[PDB]
């Protein structure tokens, strides 16, 4: 009948709609998949993402034809920041640059960063199943992986997005529309504890919060409180890609600098906004986050990504 | 950047000569011109899946080549897939590390 | 009707006149890896192309190779970087 329980209701459709939906009906009619090859050197791969546009690529295990992990930037937050807190030396960092992939992840896996579990959906079982997983995990993506029948074979078909599913839902739902209940009525997102930075914080301080906090990014503020910025970890494939290790050791402010113009911006709302506003948000912009801010743009809170999609998700 | 098959400039049968020595070092067998007592251009390859071999599998890998010229002196060898099969009883590889597998060969001759 | 050993008549050298091959047909000479027409999306593949090797140079000293293949009814074309060992 009124906001709190239409809301319930359309919470109530566009889970059941995901259900329904596999992974595969979200993938592009026609698109491309970019692969690794698990024994490429680690300075060529982030060659190959700056110059593709891309943040992450699948990797192929031509050996076995398997599929050898996915390479996300969450390998390089991983491996500097444990670096940074193992080694007495600080250029050993450097290091990571005659390593292939194989062995960046075998750092990864004797530092416990790497799960032995491979995570992976078929692409035709419900596009719950990829939910679920990324959830369960705090993966922001999941590959979907087929397997060739008359060759053992594994198919790499596509990678999914926490943000392109968003997008899905947001398109092929009218009950998107029915989500009017305001976020400060609801139980979602971070409000208390936020990790922050300021521009003179180091970038390898920023980093590691990424890390150990498990998130996607930390927002950058100033002494009055107000939000300014946010350094993501995905910013961290522009400060390495040329291999020079030490840019860890800029300010934020500094690393900001070298920021290129191909980003997808630093989103706002209101503790007053409701979820039906920034469906149309994820449904033209290309959206990974809002912060949630006031009169003056003083940070209130983190309405994240994976915020939404299990806030739908869970029954 | 992106275009069909590998480049190749030179002499007719001198690049299909190379396309054949390139076949035999990877393993695949290969059909053979038939002279008629212009299709010798046109190659059926029949490559050994190696991730099937070392488990015991004998599947195979069909890889027709075509060359054709693009200009005078010049010509692209082209690479179909014509799927994959077992002895007993879809997707890019192992096909595209096939073609990994043969275009190592080409350039290292 | 598959041979392991090199054919014999092209080590000896300029034969007989040998008979040429066919001329690239305008289906292969655009790829549409060549296309910012969701940076993922591609134009429809053609229905012949399917199953027909890409490449493209790197400046990094590794391979590029793509296919285009269908799966169930949508089409994935898939771009390898690689080695050369
Ligand atoms: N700056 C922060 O503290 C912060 N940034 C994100 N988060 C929360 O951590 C979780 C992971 O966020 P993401 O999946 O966007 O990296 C989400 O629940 C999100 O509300 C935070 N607490």
């Amino acid at each position: 009948m009124d906001v709190q329980e239409t809301q319930k209701g359309a919470l109530k459709e566009i889970q059941a709609f995901i259900r329904s939906r596999t992974s595969y009906d979200v993938l592009p009619t026609s698109f491309r998949l970019i692969v690794f090859d698990v024994t490429l050197f680690v300075k060529t791969s982030l060659s190959l993402l700056t110059l593709n546009n891309i943040v992450s690529a699948p990797l192929w295990d031509s050996e076995a034809n398997k599929f050898a992990g996915l390479l996300t930037m969450a390998d390089f937050v991983n491996v500097i920041k444990y670096y940074y807190q193992s080694s007495s030396f600080p250029e050993a960092i450097a290091e990571i640059d005659k390593f292939r992939l194989l062995g960046l992840r075998e750092v990864e896996r004797k530092i416990g960063a790497i799960p032995p579990e491979t995570i992976y959906v078929h692409p035709m079982h419900s596009l719950m199943d990829a939910c679920l997983a990324m959830s369960k995990s705090r993966a922001r993506r999941i590959p979907l992986i087929d397997v060739d029948g008359e060759t053992g074979s594994e198919m790499i078909v596509s990678v999914l997005t926490q943000y392109r599913i968003l997008k899905f839902i947001s398109m092929n739902c009218k009950e998107t529309a029915m989500l009017r209940v305001p976020l400060n009525q609801m139980t979602i997102g971070t409000w208390s504890n936020l990790a922050t930075a300021s521009m003179e914080t180091k970038v390898y301080d920023v980093i590691k919060m990424l890390a150990e906090k498990n998130i996607s990014a930390v927002p950058i503020v100033n002494s009055e409180g107000t939000l300014l910025n946010v350094y993501e970890s995905v910013d961290v494939m522009h400060l390495i890609q040329d291999g020079d290790y030490s840019n860890l050791d800029l300010s934020v402010g500094e690393a900001l600098l070298k920021r290129p113009a191909n980003f997808d911006g630093v989103h706002t709302c209101r503790a007053t906004d409701r979820l039906d506003g920034i469906f149309d948000a994820i449904k033209h912009s290309r959206v990974h986050r809002l912060f949630v801010v006031d009169e003056n743009l003083k940070l209130e809170g983190i309405l994240s990504l994976a915020d939404i999609l299990n806030y739908i998700i869970y029954d | 950047k992106w275009h069909f098959g590998v480049r190749c400039r030179g002499d007719a049968p001198e690049i299909l000569l190379a396309v054949y020595r390139a076949l035999q070092r990877a393993g695949a067998q290969f059909t053979v011109p038939k002279p008629v007592n212009s299709d010798m251009y046109t190659i059926k390859s029949r490559w050994e899946i190696p991730h099937c071999k070392r488990e015991g599998k004998n599947t195979y890998a069909y890889i027709e080549l075509q060359l054709y010229e693009v200009m005078p002196g010049c010509f692209m060898l082209d690479v179909k897939s014509n799927g994959y099969k077992d002895i007993y009883s879809k997707s890019s590889f192992p096909f595209l590390d096939l073609c990994a597998m043969l275009v190592c060969k080409l350039f290292s001759a | 009707q598959y041979s392991t050993e090199i054919p014999a008549f092209l080590t000896s050298l300029q034969e007989l006149k040998l008979p040429k091959p066919p001329s690239l047909p305008p289906h292969l000479e655009k790829c549409i890896l060549n296309s910012n027409t969701d940076q993922s999306v591609l134009p429809n593949p053609n229905h012949v192309l399917l199953n027909h090797l890409a490449a493209a140079n790197t400046q990094l000293g590794v391979l590029a190779l793509s296919a285009t293949t269908r799966y169930h009814r949508k089409y994935v074309t898939t771009a390898m970087f690689k080695n050369f060992d």
